[PDB]
């Protein structure tokens, strides 16, 4: 819960193309912004003990095409929360943190011990647009 | 008889270069008349010296220069004496010239004819080409060469045989700019004749056929593209359609395809410019013509927002198979117009392979059995089927030229191709076509010359070896029509082989040594293990222990349908083949997979297998999710739909079917996340169509909604379309069908305001699905007024209300009431009236049906049907059958599908 540091959150564009039943959903390729961490931009692994990681979510709509630029309207519309089952702990981007040591967010399922998911929350149902893979534990880091 | 009076052009005349000045005129003159007048050297050699010269000019009066038509001018050791006649023959369309002092033997002469021709549009030799961009119509001058068409445009030695290297000088109007097969010697001079007139010259082409040749004077613009290689590529397209951008995908699928064939063939492109011209309408819809590359717009033009993923397929093969041919039958000359079959056979399964390297993730080779084999397997079947080989000898004629191509021409030889592939093992075939492209460029080649180099190949490797030789095996399938069908016994694993016609009774009256009996490559699994490959000798029955199994053991043949043949097995494999289907289909190929099906239904129309063999392929389709099974089964289900729709059958139909379908509409829907991801795959996204149509068709309720949905959807905002472009068609006919007037209306002021071509087809076919009687026939009525429906367009429209069950009926009505007005138009000038008689008769299996065909003939032949009169008859037949199957078969048909659709229910 104790942050040592508080001091950049990623933004996940969501992309939501109608089903054609009427049911909202998620698509593939919705892209969760990584900041360049020094180097790469992929994996940021923050220099700070602690991490702020709020969430923007914004919505992009398709007809059917690979461009996003329709914006999201009616039933499409939605916005995205990380909770993760694969890490042990809930992880529900709480104040609480658990545990850590480094604390990386990998674009690579490679190299990472548990996925934080990330769910985009429609009306009619949740479902989770990504993984991000986190290289995951220690007592120094809070 | 006179030698111009003989097609061949004599053999001693031979042409060594030819200058060729051409103006044509691109502006209307005071008749109205665009003509071409220029004046062209010949030069040539003379193997014997004859004292009359045949060259090959069509339609075409001399002008006279100074005191005579021909001025012929030599120039140091050339020497050319001044010709005192030209002559057209009639019977030939051929030019003469006569001159009374004899030639000097192998000398050079080069003979300055001045003529005068008339570009007319009839889309041959010297024509124009015309098309509306921002409302103003713009004229093109463009050059179909193929066969007699050259000789129009120009004076040549049109041969494949005769080949000159072309110096080509144009005058054209200065804002229309000139092409030509090789790159422009000299730039275009502004004053030289005229202002106006812009004379620019061009290089000699590399040694070629004049119909080869072509020269472009076009208003397109250009965007110019270089390979590393340095052939320059790029396309030429309206100056409205480069700002679209349309064929920036054409141009970027270009580049790797003709890198792959030049890897393959071992030699580079010869010529370093090769043009791809987006004809606004070019009849052929592609060009064969070394260098230049011309292509109906369509095909050529590829955009993002409005096509279907079958029109991207299209693009890319069509660039392949031409990219081919100038590789091989260009560069390799040709030897005459005969062996054109294996040419397009050649060029089509090598247009796969780029395909596919083109495309990675699509199987195209997969996709090829479907395309091409199964394609041609219903024409073979045919008795009265044409062999593939072509004679020397019996091309003779434009007309004769023009017959040389056909379907079978270009897809049986690739499905041959691809035999001859797999017995070669692929490497000995490369390094056979490799040796014969260096060995034999530029020379007038057989394909007797590549299948030695091919054989000569595999001399050099002893690694695979073939126990008969590459051109035995390949004459057996070039020289008949035709496949085997191969019946094995498991219980003794005796092989038996016959020809296959769909027809139960039919006469071939067509002879070949071989008798329909051919050497047959087989590869077999048995119990799920490959057994070693087995070469079927040309004999009816041999007998062979591994085909032979045991108890649960079960046999399979054909793998993957390398083979041109049908395949058929005892009945107690057939049921063990049926039971492991069942149980486990991973064990069966996917290409075997479809193939059994296919077989069954074939074998059934045949009645080789009980129909309910064919029925219980179907029962494993529940299991069944790929798209090659798939698709073969609705092909086969069609004619049942067809015959039976009208029927009580159809009901019980309807419940099986229903049942079928729903498991593979479930899994779509979940892979496709309720239809959003649409499969990357090719051969997947068209099974998502699939599903989607047979569902909507027969129950699944959850089919409706989605389609009510989409139809919804697009009716707010239609000028932006949410519809998936391939699911397009599929919702829009459905709508119009549950729907209303205020439905078939709203479709109707879209098919008029659309401009693209693609979109008004898709519109136009959706109203033809409507059910109210009134409706039809206002749409009926609409067609013969011009402004609401193009000449062109109105064949289309009335196939498709043929089809609605409902506007069978009212079709056929106005057909008989409006037969002469349609018949003036479309039965003079061939345009698909034939076509447009085979629309109806479809859905007829009643003697009624019959007495009411009948009537019409007999009243409307004063009158004439025109072109459709030969599908008249063939409409008769096809409905007689229908009817004789009741009589014989189909009673127990009818019968029976329902207690099997029953009993599946
Ligand atoms: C993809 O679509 C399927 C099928 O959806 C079907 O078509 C739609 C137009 C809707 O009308 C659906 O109701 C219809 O079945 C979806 O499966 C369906 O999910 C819905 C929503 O959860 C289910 O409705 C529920 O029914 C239960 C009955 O036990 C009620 O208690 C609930 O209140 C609710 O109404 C429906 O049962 C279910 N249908 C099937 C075939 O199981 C599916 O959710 C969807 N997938 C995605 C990616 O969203
Ligand atoms: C998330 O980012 C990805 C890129 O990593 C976005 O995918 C890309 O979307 C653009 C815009 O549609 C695609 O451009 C398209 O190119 C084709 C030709 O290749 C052209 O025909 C289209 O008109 C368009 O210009 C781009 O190709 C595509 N890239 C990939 C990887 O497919 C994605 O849309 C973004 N998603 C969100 C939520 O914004
Ligand atoms: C190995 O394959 C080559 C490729 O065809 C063969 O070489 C040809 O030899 C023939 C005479 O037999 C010539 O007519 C061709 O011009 C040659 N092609 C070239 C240029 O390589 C050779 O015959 C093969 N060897 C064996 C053992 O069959
Ligand atoms: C029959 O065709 C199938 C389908 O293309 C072949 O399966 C491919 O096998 C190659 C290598 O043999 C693999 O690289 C591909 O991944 C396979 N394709 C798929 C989609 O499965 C199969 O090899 C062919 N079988 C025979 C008898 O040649
Ligand atoms: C199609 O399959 C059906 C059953 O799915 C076959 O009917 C079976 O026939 C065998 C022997 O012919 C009998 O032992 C079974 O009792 C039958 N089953 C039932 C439930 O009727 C039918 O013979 C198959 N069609 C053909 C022509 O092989
Ligand atoms: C989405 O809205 C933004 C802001 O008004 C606008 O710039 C954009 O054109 C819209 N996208 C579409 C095509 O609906």
């Amino acid at each position: 819960p104790s942050f040592y540091t508080h001091t950049v959150n990623i933004t996940i564009d969501l992309g939501m193309k109608r089903s054609g039943y009427g049911q909202p959903i998620a698509s593939t390729l919705s892209n969760i912004t990584l900041p360049m961490q020094d180097n790469n931009t992929d994996v940021y692994c923050i220099r700070s003990d602690q991490f702020s990681v709020y969430v923007h979510s914004t919505c992009k709509s398709s007809l059917w095409d690979n461009i996003f630029k329709r914006n999201c309207t009616d039933v499409l519309d939605a916005t995205a929360v990380i909770k993760t089952g694969t890490c042990p702990f809930s992880f529900d981007k709480l104040n609480n943190y658990l545990t850590f040591n480094k604390f990386c967010l990998s674009l690579s399922p490679v190299g990472a011990n548990c996925k934080f998911d990330v769910a985009a929350r429609t009306r009619t149902n949740e479902q989770v647009v990504r993984s991000l893979y986190v290289i995951y534990e220690g007592d120094n880091i809070v | 008889s006179k030698p111009w009076n003989h097609y061949r052009l004599p053999k001693t005349l031979i042409p060594s270069s030819y200058n060729v000045t051409l103006r044509p005129y691109l502006t209307p003159n005071s008749n109205g008349l665009y003509t071409f007048k220029g004046s062209s050297t010949v030069r040539f050699t003379c193997k014997e010296s004859t004292s009359m010269i045949i060259i090959h000019s069509k339609k075409l009066n001399y002008t006279n220069i100074q005191g005579q038509r021909v001025a012929l001018r030599g120039v140091g050791g050339s020497q050319a004496p001044a010709i005192d006649r030209t002559e057209l023959v009639e019977v030939t369309e051929y030019l003469v010239v006569h001159l009374r002092e004899p030639l000097q033997v192998n000398s050079q002469y080069e003979m300055d004819s001045k003529f005068e021709g008339e570009l007319a549009d009839d889309l041959a030799g010297f024509y124009r080409s015309e098309y509306t961009e921002n409302g103003v119509k713009k004229v093109l001058a463009t050059t179909q060469m193929q066969a007699a068409d050259a000789r129009k445009s120009f004076p040549c030695f049109d041969e494949p045989a005769m080949k000159a290297t072309f110096n080509i000088t144009l005058i054209h109007p200065s804002n229309l700019v000139a092409l030509s097969n090789m790159l422009p010697r000299g730039p275009s001079v502004p004053f030289t004749e005229e202002p106006n007139w812009n004379v620019t010259e061009f290089e000699t082409t590399p040694i070629m056929s004049t119909y080869l040749l072509a020269y472009i004077v076009s208003e397109f613009k250009n965007v110019q593209e270089n390979t590393p290689s340095n052939v320059l590529i790029r396309i030429w397209a309206r100056p409205s359609a480069m700002d679209q951008g349309h064929g920036n995908y054409a141009l970027r699928v270009t580049g790797p395809i003709l890198d792959f064939f030049s890897r393959h063939y071992d030699t580079p492109y010869p010529l370093n410019k090769s043009d791809q011209i987006a004809l606004p309408d070019f009849n052929a819809g592609a060009m064969e013509n070394w260098g230049l590359v011309t292509y109906r717009e369509s095909a050529l033009l590829y955009d993002p927002q409005s096509s279907s993923i079958g029109n991207k397929e299209r693009v890319v093969t069509v660039i392949a198979h031409e990219l081919a041919h100038q590789w091989f039958g260009n560069l390799v000359t040709l030897e005459w117009w005969n062996d054109l079959w294996l040419n397009e056979g050649f060029a089509s399964y090598v247009e796969y392979l780029g395909a596919d390297y083109a495309e990675p993730t699509w199987n195209l080779k997969d996709l090829i059995v479907l395309n091409e084999v199964y394609r041609v397997m219903a024409v073979d079947a045919l008795a009265s089927s044409h062999p593939l080989s072509s004679p020397a000898s019996e091309v003779n004629t434009p007309a004769q030229i023009s017959e040389v191509f056909d379907s079978i021409s270009y897809s049986k030889g690739a499905s041959v191709l691809r035999m001859l592939s797999s017995f070669l093992t692929e490497d000995l075939f490369k390094k056979g076509v490799a040796s014969y492209l260096h060995t034999f460029a530029y020379q007038n080649t057989i394909y007797l010359d590549l299948w030695n180099h091919l054989q000569w190949a595999l001399g050099n490797q002893t690694a695979i070896n073939l126990p008969y030789t590459v051109n035995a095996i390949m004459d057996r399938w070039i020289l008949q029509m035709g496949f085997p069908v191969v019946t094995v016994d498991t219980t003794t694993g005796t092989l038996s082989q016959k020809h296959f016609l769909l027809d139960p009774q039919s006469n071939v009256t067509r002879p070949s040594k071989f008798n329909y009996l051919w050497i047959i490559p087989i590869s077999s699994v048995k119990s799920g293990t490959q057994q070693a490959h087995y070469w079927m000798p040309d004999n009816a029955k041999v007998q062979n222990d591994l085909f032979k199994t045991t108890g649960d053991e079960w046999v399979l043949l054909n793998l993957n349908v390398t083979g041109y043949y049908l395949v058929n097995y005892d009945q107690n494999n057939w049921k063990k083949i049926h039971t492991q289907l069942q149980t486990d289909l991973s064990v069966i190929p996917v290409i075997n997979r479809a193939q059994v099906i296919h077989d069954t239904f074939d074998l059934a129309s045949a009645q080789i297998v009980p129909v309910t063999l064919a029925l219980n392929s179907t029962l494993f389709l529940n299991q069944e999710t790929e798209y090659m099974p798939w698709e073969a089964a609705l092909s086969s289900l069609s004619y049942f739909k067809l015959m039976f729709d009208r029927s009580e059958v159809y009901g019980p139909m309807k419940n099986y079917l229903r049942k079928q379908v729903t498991p593979l509409f479930n899994h779509f829907e979940k892979i496709t996340q309720n239809w959003t991801d649409h499969p990357q795959t090719l051969t997947e996204q068209y099974n998502e169509i699939n599903a989607v149509s047979t569902a909507c068709t027969y129950g699944v309720p959850k089919c409706k909604d989605l389609v009510s949905t989409l139809f919804a959807e697009w009716r707010k905002n239609p000028q932006n379309n949410p519809i998936y472009p391939n699911l397009r068609s599929t919702v829009y006919c459905n709508a119009i069908a549950q729907g209303g007037e205020e439905e078939w209306n709203f479709v109707w002021e879209q098919f008029r305001n659309t401009s693209l071509v693609n979109e008004a087809d898709k519109l136009r076919s959706a109203l033809a699905c409507s059910t109210q009687v009134w409706i039809l026939n206002r749409y009926l009525s609409y067609t013969l007024n011009p402004e609401f429906i193009r000449k062109q367009d109105v064949i289309s429209t009335l196939s498709s209300i043929a089809s609605n069950v409902i506007g069978q009926s009212l079709a056929w009505d106005f057909i008989q009431s409006n037969w002469k007005k349609l018949f003036e138009d479309y039965g003079t000038g061939s345009f698909s009236f034939s076509n447009l008689i085979q629309a109806v008769t479809r859905r007829f299996s009643t003697e009624f049906e019959l007495q009411q065909l009948e009537q019409f003939k007999a009243n409307n032949m004063d009158t004439g049907f025109g072109s459709g009169t030969r599908a008249l008859e063939q409409a008769l037949e096809k409905t007689k059958a229908n009817i004789k199957w009741v009589k014989e078969n189909k009673e127990a048909v009818l019968q029976w599908f329902r207690e099997n659709s029953q009993g599946g229910s």
